């Protein structure tokens, strides 16, 4: 007992991985079909803070805010 | 769930070539 | 006809077993795995047992895909934190190509730029089937709970880093790690000088030892996800023995007189101890069960439970209670003895085909000097008094619990009102 | 081209030739009835 | 022996005929886009794809213009690059392998 | 050293045997510490009628539920105290109960194995508990869409037919089958020569024929007043069932044909055609799905619903292929795919012991892998063209769909694209 497989029982099959690569002779098991999560909305690329200067004041002090305005962007403290 | 699953009857639609039942299945089909 | 062990001088094992089956069956494993990445290179292995077809300095992806395909073999690949295996399956007489293939994919791997760079998206479907399952993104957790570094590391890849695994991260991988003295060469339906015939290619390859790791330190983590879901999973445990160990088998006894698993069609489980107390709590469907991993220096033992969600706390409880018992000294001999039964009975069906039996014999190759045959498990598992298993239960009740949840927890207890 | 001699081409042509045979009946007897053309047509009983 | 020589003296009045080195081509460059040269264009790594890109611009640019750049821009004979060759012919063994494999 | 073929002359015999009252009982020896054990039934959905439909099912919900020597959970737990595993299954042809044992038990083993087919205790308690637990079952959507598709088809295929009708039967019968309805099926259909006891592993031949003449030679053989129902005779429709939901994430599609059956050679040849087919879809499969003198003969495939058309149109073209244009290069490779399914199919003594029991009850007799290398070394192309021909080209196909449907081809231009016009 040494294998996961005699070892664990049923919980082998979640203690183990596996890919069968080129497609084989007999036709497996929870054949599983795939339908995937959605892409999340796109957005522009986030700048760095490579000098103190640029992070000081950066830090949290105090709990957040959240606002919203019908003529105004949403903002965040 | 689906187990209830029943075609309803064809039976005034369907040709007599089928029902007069004397014939293997497959040489019917070819006569038709 | 029996097994012969042996080493060659790089320190490759070499084993085999002359039965007179039509199917060949060659396995070669490795102490390989997800254990051994670290923060700057996860995912790595993830996408390795994926490109298990990608070109070579030996043959071409084409070549090796078409050319298994002509004789109706397979080349499967499955992994664990700690070990690697590729196996080959084949008629009588289609060894030596195969073993060629086999050779190249393992010791000369070319891992092209834009054969990668269109090998990335398969990460994500192939995770997502895996997590249809919800029982493995919960095991998942429980490993990222228990431990801070090693044992911690996921099977499958991040989410961020699916597109940016690169070319160079795999080749430093297999460099560090596919080296001589971390491997052992099996083979089922095959002579021992053919098998020789077959390792001899092996000769040249990269020798001695490799990047050793670190070792596994204990966490007493807990971890909730909050879905919608009107059933909730949970996994409680803590730490209990190594693998290959008298307390291991302690422990195995422990989970089987608790309950592992069903038995009969539809049945009641009346032999079950978790299920009966469990059944007593709630009136809507549930599952329990009992748990059992064991590693090279670490080992996690505990319950697993799916329920309602308004009744999770009343089951997670029952479920408790009922190993405390146990750990007082409620313990009968007809209980140990029906538990040993059950436990030499699925152990010895675990291994009548020959694809876990090769497995197992891998396993061990990779960790003995000596193949360990049945009989001698079975003598040990005998070996258990009742102490024993009060005591792994004592253990249980006194260490550290960590704890996973997933579902809609608005009555999961908390880890500290246990 | 040189790519279209070998083993498989041989039998995927050996496949086709009755098919093909016929087609050219089709197309003669065709012609000769269109045109009536009685070199043909006046073996025809 | 001498041939060797020659023929590379014939070889340079050739290239100089040409004159895509009047307008900072490269001979890689003015490949027709086939199938097999797409697929080895696709292969190239980040910076000789945008150095062709932009080089190939200037070129059109200029022929726009019915100009040339001047003489001490040109390309010579004796330190040029084939960036492209290399791929090339793997794409292209890749499909000979493919027909042969069509054949049996 | 040997060659595959020699190989397969060393896989032992299996014995059979008969007893007085015509059960036969049949083993395969293996020298192992382990065995399967169990008794396969002649007995199906296709022969009940529209008065019954679903009685089997219903009794495999309360077969290990308790017997007169064991009441209740006495059985059950006399199992799981020698480690052992119990289970069942019902098909639209056959029914079988077996046991996963030490090789130490046979014995009991046998002994609980007749007390189960001959002493249920039927008891009105139980059967109201396993009515409401089946009713349960049934009214939430627990049911895969293949196994729904699958349902369709033959409800399609077989119309008029006691074929077309499922396992389960509607839920209208489960709610009003009563204990004499459940005692005449199994008085009318659980007669000793519609029996096989088969076991695999470290079995003798002899003592598991002692042990079946002690604890099941008492089950009778005399069919009576033939109280056996009549029933409709076979026929296949060319047809089609449409269910359009356009919520459902993907579309899920069958087609058919009508394959030959159990018995006929041509089996062989079909199944090398069938590893020879087998992107743009997720999921595809092709199937053969035989019975005692019919079949289904076709394919399974799951689809984005933009991509049904084009789908369809590849599966079929490469029928049309089949049939006319196959060479051998390909056909050796589907051959060698048969060769490796058939030995990787047989691993471990549950598989081996399911295959006796199925092979005798289909067959007569159990056919050796030898055989089946023979048969199989015999295909070539112009067979495959041939059979193909037979059963494929200009034929009317069932079709069931599941699913966002609007782009499944009419079924006249279903009909049409099998065959071709430049033939
Ligand atoms: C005018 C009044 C107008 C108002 C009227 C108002 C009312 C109208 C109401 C009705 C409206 C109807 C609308 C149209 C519906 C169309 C439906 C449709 O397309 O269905 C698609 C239908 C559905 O299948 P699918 O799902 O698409 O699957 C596709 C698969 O590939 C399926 O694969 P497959 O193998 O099953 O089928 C493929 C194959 C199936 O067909 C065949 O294999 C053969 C079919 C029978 C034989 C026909 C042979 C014709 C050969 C050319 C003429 C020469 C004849 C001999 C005499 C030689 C003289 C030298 O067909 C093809 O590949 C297409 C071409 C077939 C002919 C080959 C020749 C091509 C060149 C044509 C021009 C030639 C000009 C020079 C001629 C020589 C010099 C004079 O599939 C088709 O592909 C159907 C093909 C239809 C072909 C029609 C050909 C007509 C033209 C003939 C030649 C005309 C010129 C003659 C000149 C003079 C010399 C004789
Ligand atoms: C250049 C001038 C001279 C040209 C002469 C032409 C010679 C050849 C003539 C051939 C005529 C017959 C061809 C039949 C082909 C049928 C193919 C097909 O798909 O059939 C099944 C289809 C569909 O049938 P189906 O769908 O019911 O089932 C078919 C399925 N199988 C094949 C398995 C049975 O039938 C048709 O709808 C075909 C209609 C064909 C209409 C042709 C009209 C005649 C036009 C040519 C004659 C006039 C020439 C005038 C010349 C004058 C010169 C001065």
């Amino acid at each position: 007992m040494l294998s996961v497989a005699a070892r664990s029982g049923p919980f082998a099959p979640v203690l183990s991985a596996t890919s069968r690569g080129v497609a084989g002779a007999l036709r497996p098991l929870v054949q599983a079909t795939v339908p995937a999560t959605p892409e999340p909305p796109v957005l522009d690329l986030k700048r760095p803070f490579l000098s103190r200067e640029s992070l000081s004041g950066q830090a949290v002090r105090r709990p957040l805010v959240a606002s919203v305005g019908l003529n105004v962007p949403a903002s965040v403290c | 769930s689906h187990t209830d699953v029943k075609v309803p009857d064809f039976y005034d639609y369907r040709r007599l070539e089928v029902l007069d039942s004397t014939k293997s299945s497959r040489e019917s089909s070819e006569a038709r | 006809q029996d097994l012969e062990f042996t080493k060659l001088p790089n320190g490759l094992v070499i084993a085999s077993l002359e039965n007179y089956a039509p199917l060949s069956r060659i396995g070669l494993f490795i102490k390989a795995g997800s254990r051994y990445e670290d923060s700057n290179n996860l995912g790595t292995t993830h996408l390795l047992r994926l490109a298990s077809s990608l070109t070579t300095k030996g043959a071409s992806s084409f070549k090796i895909t078409r050319g298994i395909e002509a004789v109706g073999s397979k080349l499967s690949v499955t992994a664990t934190r700690e070990t690697m295996a590729y196996t080959v399956e084949c008629l009588r007489g289609d060894v030596d190509i195969l073993m060629e293939f086999l050779l190249n994919v393992t010791t000369a791997p070319e891992f092209r730029r834009w054969e990668v760079a269109d090998l990335q998206p398969q990460l994500k479907i192939d995770k997502a089937v895996a997590f249809q399952n919800p029982q493995t993104h919960v095991i998942e957790n429980l490993h990222a709970a228990a431990y801070r570094n090693a044992l911690a590391n996921p099977l499958y890849c991040p989410d961020y880093r699916i597109g940016k695994v690169t070319s160079e991260e795999l080749h430093y991988f297999v460099q560090n790690h596919f080296t001589s003295a971390r491997m052992a060469l099996i083979g089922l339906g095959v002579s021992h000088p053919v098998l020789k015939q077959v390792a001899e290619q092996f000769l040249n390859m990269r020798g001695g030892f490799g990047l050793s790791g670190v070792k596994a330190k204990y966490r007493g983590g807990e971890i909730r996800e909050q879905n919608g879901d009107s059933l909730v999973h949970a996994a409680l445990v803590a730490e209990s023995a190594v693998a290959g160990s008298a307390e291991a088998n302690a422990f195995s006894v422990l989970q089987h007189v608790l309950g592992a698993g069903p038995h009969i069609k539809r049945g009641s489980n009346t032999t079950s101890h978790l299920y009966q107390a469990v059944a007593k709590a709630t009136q809507q469907p549930f599952d329990v069960s009992a748990f059992n991993a064991n590693y090279s220096d670490s080992g996690l033992f505990g319950i697993y439970t799916i329920s309602q969600a308004t009744a999770a706390g009343d089951v997670i409880k029952a479920a408790y209670n009922q190993v405390k018992t146990i750990a007082q000294g409620n313990l009968s001999n007809t209980d140990v003895q029906a538990a040993k039964n059950k436990l030499k009975a699925g152990y010895l069906m675990s291994v009548e085909s020959s694809e876990r039996f090769l497995e197992e014999v891998g396993s061990q190759a990779l960790v003995a000097g000596s193949y360990v045959p049945p009989s001698t498990v079975l003598q040990q598992i005998d070996s258990v008094a009742n102490a024993d298993v009060i005591n792994a239960a004592k253990k249980f009740v006194s260490g550290q619990k960590s704890m996973v949840a997933s579902g809609n927890l608005g009555h999961t207890p908390f880890v500290d009102e246990l | 081209m040189t790519r279209f001699l070998g083993p498989r081409y041989r039998q995927l042509v050996k496949n086709w030739i009755p098919t093909a045979y016929t087609w050219g009946a089709v197309g003669t007897l065709g012609l000769a009835w269109a045109a009536d053309w009685r070199l043909i047509l006046d073996w025809v009983p | 022996s001498a041939s060797g020589k020659w023929l590379d003296g014939i070889r340079k009045w050739y290239y100089n005929a040409a004159g895509f080195n009047k307008l900072g081509l490269l001979r890689d460059d003015t490949m027709y886009e086939d199938e097999d040269v797409k697929e080895a264009i696709r292969r190239l790594p980040d910076n000789l794809y945008n150095d062709r890109m932009f080089r190939i611009k200037r070129a059109l640019d200029l022929n726009l213009k019915h100009q040339i750049l001047p003489k001490e821009q040109w390309t010579k004979y004796e330190e040029e690059n084939f960036y492209l060759e290399p791929y090339l012919k793997e794409v292209i063994r890749e499909r000979k392998e493919r027909e042969e494999w069509a054949k049996k | 050293t040997a060659t595959f073929a020699q190989a397969l002359q060393f896989v032992p015999e299996t014995q059979v045997s008969l007893l007085d009252n015509g059960l036969r009982v049949a083993s395969e020896q293996s020298s192992q510490p382990t065995c399967t054990v169990g008794v396969w039934i002649d007995v199906g959905s296709r022969f009940e009628t529209e008065k019954n439909n679903g009685a089997g099912y219903f009794l495999e919900h309360l077969a290990f539920k308790g017997t007169k020597n064991r009441p209740g959970s006495a059985l059950e737990k006399e199992v799981e105290s020698m480690g052992a595993h119990l289970n069942a299954y019902s098909t639209r042809e056959h029914t079988a109960y077996y046991i996963k044992a030490l090789s130490k038990d046979l014995p009991k083993v046998v002994e609980l194995l007749g007390d189960i087919v001959q002493n249920c205790s039927l008891e009105d308690s139980q059967i109201e508990k396993e009515r409401d637990v089946i009713l349960r079952e049934m009214q939430e959507n627990d049911a895969s869409m293949r196994d729904v598709v699958f349902d369709y088809l033959h409800a399609t295929a077989f119309q008029g037919t006691p074929l077309a009708q499922t396992v389960e039967g509607p839920s209208e019968n489960v709610r009003k089958l009563s204990r004499a309805d459940l005692t005449e099926y199994l008085s009318t259909h659980y007669k000793a020569p519609r029996m096989v006891l088969a076991a695999a592993g470290g079995v003798e031949h002899q003592q598991l024929l002692d042990l079946a003449q002690k604890h099941l030679g008492d089950i009778p053989w005399t069919y009576a007043e033939d109280t056996m129902p009549a029933l409709t005779p076979c026929r296949f429709t060319g047809s089609e069932i449409r269910h359009r939901d356009d919520a459902l994430p993907f579309a899920h599609v069958a087609i058919a044909v009508e394959g030959p059956g159990w018995a006929s050679p041509d089996n062989v040849a079909l199944q090398v055609a069938n590893a020879i087919i087998g992107k743009l879809c997720q999921s595809f499969q092709t199937f053969s799905i035989c019975y005692a003198d019919t079949g289904l003969l076709g394919a399974h495939f799951v689809c984005d619903r933009m991509k049904i058309d084009d789908m369809m149109f590849v599966l079929q073209g490469q029928w049309m292929r089949l049939c006319t244009s196959a060479t051998e290069s390909e056909v050796a490779r589907g051959k060698n795919i048969l060769r490796n399914a058939l030995v990787s199919h047989l691993d471990g003594t549950t598989p081996v012991c399911e295959d006796i029991g199925r092979s005798l009850l289909t067959y007569g007799r159990r056919i050796p892998l030898a055989e089946w290398e023979s048969r199989i070394a015999e295909v070539d192309a112009s067979v495959v063209r041939e059979i193909c021909s037979k059963y494929i080209y200009d034929q009317c196909p069932a079709v069931a769909g599941y699913g966002p449907i609007e782009q499944l081809p009419d079924y006249n231009r279903i009909r049409s694209g099998m065959f071709w016009l430049r033939f």
